[PDB]
């Protein structure tokens, strides 16, 4: 009847201070334990692979969130670097309660777990995303840790060229968290993208890399861009949508093109395999450096004829459109390609995967979707009608239909009634109107036994950003409830932020501040038990913040209009004492690269954070163990526990 | 290296204008950037004016506009410095500089080569 | 007529600012802001867009990036001199410049190109070209110049405009000149193999080719690749870890009921050590394994005598095979239980009393439960005896720790090795037993047998050794469990993960797969003895190194680059490799692994055909009367 | 008034075995001609008209094709005159593939009146500029002075004394196959003695007349190509000294007395002694 909780992240990173939870259950009120937790070793005896650290808990003081210290040093030493198969190791906590008290066999209570020698956070960025045979190439990197401040860390970097092999490698000191370098393509080498490197010195897994294209290129003089009036093209048998496109044609210094477009189509699979028209090309004089080509319905049906084929042969392909101009007095010629605009079926996209599984009879299933433009933004304001059919448990089937439109962003929240004993459910949505998208979803019950279930509801749908506190519903469904208080914690970035409880009621509510340490995305784990089995129910909450914690503003001011070799004042605004690595990069690059790379922005700072995310899906769960490893945690109350992931598959 | 003499400074009056000079030995003193400096006895090295390494735009202190000119002759490899309405607090060691294109204007450390500097003091 | 010109109504040239200073990246800076900070800098002579990035990493609020600014430069009248890639000598190209003119007037320029030694100009360089350009629009200026040096010529346009309106733009701009030849790319590729004697030393002849060019040498680059990976298809394994689990039982009864719960629970807990399957079970699984060996080591203390000899009871004679049996367990337990050394040293005091006067082991009294001793009775008991406590003294020699005992440990392997005189002679005999020769050779390569009398029992058992199927073995037999495992033991330290082993240690987790696990006592201790050295074995590759050293002389004088390769996280190496010519180079090889050598000679090859327009063509012929201006008679 | 010529331009394809398809024909027309738009469009309303499209600005011309046969294929059109042309030069012309525009051809075109290519002189591997006005014969006597010419103002690098024998005519030049008298000074060719065989070459559009047979001082500057049989050959240009050594019948009268002096002492100064006293 009494019970002992440890929880931890399901990854345990070297160097790193593991998270470490601790509960008492269902304990008398004059009663005070106490103990120890530490990293231990097997097959090594019982070597610990971190000092431990002590807990004391009370029976009204009965939760502790703990942070053991994880040590490079203790985890040589006791022999985890010279194991074999995969990489394992036990989380135990130690107290003498178990064997004194409960009767039980050991004074030991632990989890399994994963290690990994993946640590901080390194960003890095090039000279130029694409250079001549024989160019100087300049890179630096950036040393951080899990905080997101700067590390000291020795680091090693190597350069890997076209073919895949190391020409350079240096291993140097971080003073100041940074490193310049700089090495030159040879002259007669062939092109290719290359690789740089970086990686701790004792964190042996830690994979962060750009890469930068070598290139035979002389710099052009203008860009030469295809915009279609429509991203996508219907092949619906009544209606064909049109193919008309704008080639803007400018210069990189602003001005228009005076020249002549000239234009060649044709049809792509997706193997690879060009098939172009014979006849039906466009050659246009650009006048204010656009040219409105337009593709007529009569002559699209006709060279479909001389391919041997019709409108209901383009279920998969797209449509190819090269265009290469020409500058009228110029000379110069450079060519753009558009190879995204697919043949489809609807305009619009559906995106359940919000949506959780798993779901409570007896509560609201929440159907949360996402509809956006075919390769293209969100769209809002798109209704969505949604037939959901309950299959049968002994009785017949009934049907719902239930219509919304979509808010912000194309967040859509539609709860649907499930009641108790349900078989299975099976969705039918529905979107758009005319020419809809379809899905289907078939999603199981829980077992028939019913130990007890866990509603999870959120009332207000819109995604918060940092400073907004969420208010989140508790409701125990489905058993007597024996139970006094609720137990929640908040997981974000593989480790556990806060741990708190709050007691039952009619109506129960609690607040949860978003802070700047929950992410782009966090977990609110909410579990009771019922006698001595679990309950458990998750959900993942996602934040639009999008800001950093300080700023960085870069400004040239005056009405700009600069001519060359002019005094530019660079103005430069941060919000602390702050190294500021600047670079001042031409656009005329971007149009010689054949495949265009895309640079260091702050969207990619954010999703480094959730790569130690160890959560897979929506959250939610059959059974409370599969709730807890399915966001992320290992767990034991000494009769049921979780098994070990096999590192981030989740199939 | 590419080397630097000044000349022209002297004893004058408050009030008068003053024309310097400052030759350049070596070949590539089209591919360096100038800027003419000042150091007063008790403080450190700033600027009066500075202007391309190609002739085509020039920069001025927030007391120097107006009052100096700067111009550059790279077929004489030249520097020169047209100076008028000079006061007391303007007596200073006036140096001469040569730098790279992608030099800063303010920091004196960035500065590649360097002269011996000539002395103009104005009384009163 | 309509000849209407400027004659020397222009401007001076030097007072146009030239255009010499076109880089592609510029402002790679770092920065220390206190907050606010201003850079004063210079804008490059290209005329194109330049998008500014920033990232800023402070100590207090982090990383963060900067919206980026879009800086637009623009000159309005001006002329751009786009190059081709590579132009080589003696080539005639076309100089394209394009004037440019946004104003709205019409103008009138003269261009003309500076004479640089280097080039052979119209007319020698001297001469311009006049060109109207309207208002708002764009004329080009061709010019046809050939080019006369090898490494690099500056070359100057200068587009002037007269004093009616004061326009003007020059730019100055370094034009590449390839050298004269094609490329050419030779591979000398190279297996290399430093192991055995394939390629441990070797020598790369030269490239002296009558089609070289002689001044028109570039460096010359090496490669090395070692792809030897390690199949993982060969170690499935498989033994379930829930019936070993099962086996951690709880001592219960005499001397002889604890060792058949005691040893199948010490030789449970060391396979999965070995094979590291706690993390398939609870960690408290393990904790309790070592309390059940706790209370094991001093529950046998009770049943010790006062002279280190071992029976059932204390009443009954003691044994001989049950007093080594446990003095291999308990020396085994001596790393997860500190207890007294010395008390074991004493146990094989008693055995050494029993030394025969040949090197025999003898029995006085046997144990009462001969199924705890297993295959062992038989025909040739007194075989499977001798050899059996040469298995335990082997073990218990850690035991013997300092120099306190180490004169009773000359008295130990002494008598081991009058043992081996006697094991020895009865292997060299020959016609031994199935169970008797796989316990006999496996104690003779613990205890370092002379080789002559410890190869002739490894040919004598591996004649032994009847296979079906794909399976190689010595419903499930209860007594051939035991055989194969003392063999699997030995046969790993012979030829360690052999083309026998790997599949007769297959033979057996396929016995120990059925319902109730093995069925008896030494076959479930030794069999997960030998089982969780495989396993080691199967999971241990650490092949690395891979020296390789080049040596050459010649225009360097002599030089070497050495360098080792395998770390077994890259996947190659490449090096600049400076050396000499196509001449005298020296190789040396070391480590012992498989590689790839790629020696990667790149030079200038000869000029063969033009091949000027083969498959398209292009022709155009003018005919009339044009006036010019100036030229010479 | 307005003055004009006239141009034919003719392609055809042996690419039936190469990258097919249609064409873009981009030529560069003279320095300050622009093409007239009406000769242009002729082009444009026939029946089989080849030419598709056509925009023209300034001296560009730009024509597409939607056919390439394998015979000749004729278009002709005119272009006026804006500005007289300061320089005798050549200019392109690119025919591109329309679907593959990597694929592509550039041949070069002269003059009317003139040639092609620019004058080059080439022998064995190594050619040589050939351009900068002409040279002419100095006569001095009838009409500077030589130690002003041949050491401080363009630095003389060979002196030579040498007598004229056979006049050839190869391609755009005229030359002169010599006999070394006396040798004065040498930068290239240090090997140059007495009685060697010297191929002097000029160009063969310019007004210069030159003796066989009769013996001439050249001085200049040294040549970068090499002759047929192994000699350094030397080129006759601009910054180069052509006086022809004067007869027996000259410098033995009384009023060349003083003035063939000047020209032996400059012999014996320059040719034992050298630059600088
Ligand atoms: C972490 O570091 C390792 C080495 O430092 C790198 O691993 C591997 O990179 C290769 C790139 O060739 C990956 O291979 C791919 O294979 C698939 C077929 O499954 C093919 O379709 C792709 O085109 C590509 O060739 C490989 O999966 C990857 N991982 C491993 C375990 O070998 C890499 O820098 C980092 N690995 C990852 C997964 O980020
Ligand atoms: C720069 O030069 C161009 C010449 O190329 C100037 O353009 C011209 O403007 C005059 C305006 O009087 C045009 O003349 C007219 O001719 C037509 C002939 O049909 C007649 O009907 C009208 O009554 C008038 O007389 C002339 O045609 C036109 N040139 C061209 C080629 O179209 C231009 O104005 C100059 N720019 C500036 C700012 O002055």
């Amino acid at each position: 009847k009494p019970r002992l909780l440890l929880f931890s992240p399901s990854v345990v990173h070297l160097g790193v201070p593991l998270s470490v939870g601790v509960q008492l259950q269902d304990v008398p009120r004059g009663q005070v334990v106490k103990g120890s937790v530490f990293l231990r070793n097997p097959s090594r005896n019982n070597v610990p692979c971190s000092p431990k650290v002590d807990f004391t808990l009370s029976s009204e003081r009965d939760f502790a969130l703990l942070s053991l210290q994880v040590p490079l040093k203790d985890a040589k030493s006791c022999g985890l670097h010279q194991l074999l198969r995969g990489p394992e190791v036990q989380l135990v906590a130690h107290s003498p309660w178990l064997k004194d008290s409960l009767s039980r066999t050991t004074n030991i209570q632990g989890i399994n777990l994963l290690f990994s020698s993946r640590r901080g956070h390194l960003f890095l960025q090039t000279d130029q995303p694409i250079y001549n045979p024989g160019q100087r190439v300049r890179y630096r990197v950036f040393a951080l840790d899990q905080k997101m401040r700067p590390s000291t860390d020795t680091i090693t970097v190597m350069v890997e060229n076209s073919h895949g092999l190391r020409v350079r490698k240096k291993e140097v000191y971080m003073p100041s968290s940074i490193f310049q370098d700089d090495f030159v393509i040879p002259d007669i080498s062939e092109p290719g993208t290359w690789k740089i490197s970086a990686r701790f010195s004792d964190g042996l897994e830690s994979n962060s890399s750009t890469q930068f294209e070598v290139k035979k290129y002389v710099l052009p003089n203008f860009e030469v861009k295809i915009t279609p009036g429509k991203p996508y093209i219907l092949t619906v048998p009544g209606h064909l949508d049109e193919m008309q496109l704008d080639i803007q044609a400018r210069y990189i210094y602003g001005k228009p093109v005076q020249g002549v477009a000239y234009v060649r189509f044709g049809l792509l699979d997706e193997d690879g395999k060009k098939t172009f028209f014979r006849g039906l090309e466009s050659q246009t004089k650009l006048v204010n450096g656009q040219s409105h080509i337009s593709l007529s319905k009569a002559e699209f049906q006709d060279a479909l004829e001389k391919l041997n084929m019709g409108i209901t042969d383009l279920q998969g392909l797209r449509l190819y459109v090269a265009a290469a101009i020409i500058e009228s007095p110029g000379g110069e010629m450079e060519e753009a390609e558009l190879t995204s605009w697919y043949f489809v079926s609807s305009p619009f996209s559906l995106d359940l995967s919000k949506t959780k599984r798993h779901l409570v009879p007896g509560a609201p299933f929440l159907l949360q979707a996402l509809v956006r433009e075919m390769s293209g933004s969100p769209a809002s304001g798109i209704p969505v009608k949604v037939s959901a059919t309950v299959s049968s448990p002994g009785s017949v089937p009934e049907v719902q239909d239930i219509q919304q439109n979509t808010d912000g962003s194309g967040q859509v929240s539609i709860p649907i009634i499930i009641p108790q004993t349900i078989s299975e459910l099976q969705l039918s949505v529905s979107a758009g109107s005319p020419h809809p998208a379809i899905a289907r979803l078939t999603v199981a019950a829980p077992p028939s036994g019913g130990p007890g279930f866990l509603s999870i509801e959120r009332p207000d749908s819109r995604p918060p950003r940092v400073g907004d506190t969420l208010n989140l519903n508790l409701r125990a469904v489905g058993s007597g409830a024996t139970f006094s208080h609720y137990y929640y914690m908040i997981l974000s970035r593989g480790q556990i932020v806060f741990m708190n409880r709050e007691p039952k009621r009619t109506l129960t509510s609690v607040s949860v501040f978003v802070d700047h340490h929950l992410a782009p995305s966090f977990y609110f784990v909410a579990f009771y038990y019922h006698g001595d089995h679990p309950v458990a129910n998750s959900l993942r909450v996602d934040v639009q913040a999008g800001a950093c914690e300080g700023k960085l503003e870069l400004s040239v001011d005056g009405a700009k209009q600069y001519r060359n070799g002019e005094s530019v004042k660079l103005h430069l605004e941060t919000d602390s004492l702050a190294l500021v690595a600047l670079g001042a990069l031409d656009t005329a690059l971007y149009a010689a690269g054949s495949k265009s790379h895309k640079p260091l922005n702050m969207g990619k700072v954010f999703e480094a954070m959730n790569s130690y995310d160890l959560g897979c899906g929506p959250g939610g769960g059959d059974s409370a163990l599969q709730v807890f490893q399915a966001a992320g945690l290992a767990f034991s109350d000494g009769d049921q526990w979780t098994l070990s992931r096999k590192r981030l598959s989740c199939p | 290296q590419v080397q630097l003499v000044e000349s022209g400074g002297g004893l004058v009056q408050t009030g008068d204008s003053l024309r310097l000079s400052c030759a350049a030995s070596g070949r590539t003193f089209s591919r360096y950037a100038m800027g003419w400096f000042r150091q007063a006895p008790g403080k450190e090295r700033e600027l009066v004016a500075a202007i391309n390494w190609s002739g085509g735009s020039t920069y001025y202190a927030d007391f120097a506009k107006g009052r100096f000119t700067i111009s550059r002759d790279n077929a004489k490899n030249m520097l020169y410095l047209r100076m008028s309405s000079l006061k007391p607090e303007d007596t200073a060691v006036y140096y001469c500089a040569a730098g790279g294109p992608e030099v800063e204007i303010t920091r004196a450390n960035e500065y590649d080569y360097w002269g011996q500097g000539t002395q103009v003091t104005v009384s009163s | 007529a309509l000849e209407i010109l400027q004659e020397e109504d222009l401007i001076d040239e030097d007072d146009i600012p030239v255009r010499s200073f076109f880089p592609e990246n510029w402002l790679w800076r770092v920065e220390t802001v206190d907050r606010f900070q201003i850079l004063t800098l210079w804008l490059p002579d290209s005329l194109t867009t330049w998008e500014i990035h920033g990232l800023s990493l402070s100590k207090t609020k982090g990383l963060c990036v900067a919206t980026p600014v879009q800086l637009r430069v623009f000159r309005e009248f001006h002329l751009h001199l786009r190059l081709p890639m590579s132009v080589r000598r003696f080539e005639q190209l076309e100089l394209r410049p394009v004037l440019y003119n946004y104003l709205d007037k019409n103008l009138t320029v003269s261009v003309h190109v500076s004479p640089v030694e280097g080039l052979c100009l119209a007319g020698g360089g001297g001469l311009a070209q006049q060109v109207l350009v309207p208002a708002g629009s764009a004329r080009p200026v061709a010019f046809s110049v050939v080019p006369t040096a090898a490494a690099a010529v500056s070359l100057k346009v200068v587009a002037r405009g007269s004093f009616e309106f004061p326009v003007g733009d020059a730019v100055s701009k370094v034009l590449q000149i390839e050298k004269e030849g094609a490329i050419h790319r030779e591979e000398l590729v190279y297996e290399l193999n430093p192991l055995d004697h394939r390629g441990r030393t070797l020598e790369i002849p030269g490239n002296s080719d009558p089609n070289m060019i002689p001044d028109g040498d570039f460096n010359s680059y090496v490669r090395v690749t070692a792809s030897d990976p390690l199949d993982t298809l060969g170690s499935e394994g498989a033994l379930s870890p829930g019936g070993v689990a099962s086996l951690l039982r709880l001592p219960r009864g005499c001397g002889e009921e604890t060792m058949i719960y005691l040893a199948p629970t010490l030789a449970a807990s060391r396979y999965l050590d070995k094979t590291e399957q706690w993390s398939t079970l609870p960690p408290e699984t393990k904790d309790h394994a070592v309390d059940l060996i706790q209370k094991g080591y001093m529950r046998i203390q009770q049943f010790r005598k006062a002279d280190g000899s071992y029976a059932a009871w204390l009443s009954r004679d003691s044994s001989t095979w049950l007093t080594a049996f446990v003095l291999k367990v308990l020396s085994l337990a001596q790393e997860q239980v500190g207890g007294s050394p010395e008390k074991l040293q004493e146990t094989s005091n008693w055995l050494l009393s029993q030394q025969q006067a040949d090197g025999s082991f003898q029995d006085p009294c046997p144990v009462l439960d001969r199924s705890m001793q297993g295959g062992l009775v038989g025909n040739d008991e007194t075989v499977a005896l001798t050899a059996f406590v040469t298995i335990a003294l082997h073990h218990g020699l850690a035991v013997f720790q300092d120099e306190g005992a180490e004169p009773l440990k000359q008295r130990v392997e002494a008598s081991i090795s009058k043992a081996n005189s006697f094991l020895g002679e009865k292997a060299s005999a020959g016609l031994l037993g199935a169970h008797a020769a796989a316990i006999t050779a496996y104690a003779l390569s613990l205890t370092k047998a002379p080789v002559d009398l410890l190869g002739v029992a490894h040919n004598n058992l591996m004649a032994m050794a009847q296979e079906t199927g794909d399976n190689l073995y010595w419903q499930a037999p209860a007594l051939w469990i035991e055989t194969t495992a003392y063999a699997l033991l030995h046969l790993l330290l012979h030829e360690g993960k052999a083309e026998m082993a790997d599949q007769a240690s297959a033979w057996l987790t396929r016995q120990g797969s059925f319902q109730g696990g093995f069925r008896s006592t030494q076959d479930t201790v030794i069999a997960l003895d030998a089982l969780s050295a495989y396993w080691i074995a199967s999971h241990t590759t650490e092949e690395r190194g891979l020296n390789v050293t080049l040596s050459s002389t010649g225009r360097n004088g002599f030089k070497s680059h050495a360098l080792q390769l395998n770390n077994r996280q890259i996947r190659g190496l490449e090096e600049e490799l400076q050396f000499s010519l196509g001449s005298k180079i020296n190789v040396k090889v070391g480590g012992n692994s498989k590689g790839t050598l790629k020696v990667l000679r790149t030079y200038n090859v000869l000029d063969m055909k033009n091949t000027t327009c083969q498959d398209l063509q292009i022709e155009v012929t003018v005919k009339g009367h044009v006036e010019y201006t100036m030229e010479a008679n | 008034q307005e003055s004009r010529v006239h141009y034919t331009v003719c392609i055809w394809r042996n690419g039936k075995v190469g990258l097919s398809g249609m064409a873009i024909a981009d030529v560069t027309l003279l320095s300050g001609f622009h093409a007239l738009r009406a000769d242009l469009e002729k082009l444009t309303s026939l029946s089989d008209r080849y030419v598709s499209h056509f925009e023209t600005e300034g001296p560009h011309v730009l024509l597409y094709f939607d056919s390439v046969p394998t015979s000749r294929e004729c278009v002709g059109f005119e272009a006026v005159q804006e500005v007289p042309v300061g320089l005798v030069q050549p200019a392109s012309a690119t025919l591109y593939d329309y679907y593959n525009p990597e694929r592509r051809c550039s041949v070069f075109y002269g003059a009317p009146s003139k040639s092609r290519l620019l004058a080059t002189l080439c022998s064995a591997e190594v050619c040589q500029c050939a351009e900068g006005k002409c040279p002419r014969q100095r006569r001095a006597l009838e009409r500077g002075y030589r130690m002003k010419f041949a050491c401080y103002y363009p630095r003389v690098e060979y002196g030579f004394q040498v007598k004229v024998l056979r006049e050839d005519s190869r391609a755009a030049f005229r030359l002169f196959e010599t006999k070394i008298t006396q040798v004065l000074h040498f930068t290239k060719d240090v090997k140059a003695a007495a009685n060697q065989m010297r191929n002097f070459l000029v160009r063969a559009s310019c007004r210069l007349r030159l003796e066989p047979g009769k013996e001439y001082l050249i001085m200049g500057l040294d040549g970068a190509t090499y002759d047929l049989e192994g000699h350094p050959q030397y080129l006759l240009d601009s910054n180069s000294w052509i006086e022809e050594m004067p007869s027996e019948r000259l410098c033995r009268s009384t009023r060349q007395r003083a003035a063939c002096a000047q020209l032996n002492d400059f012999l014996n100064e320059f040719g034992t002694q050298g630059c600088q006293v």
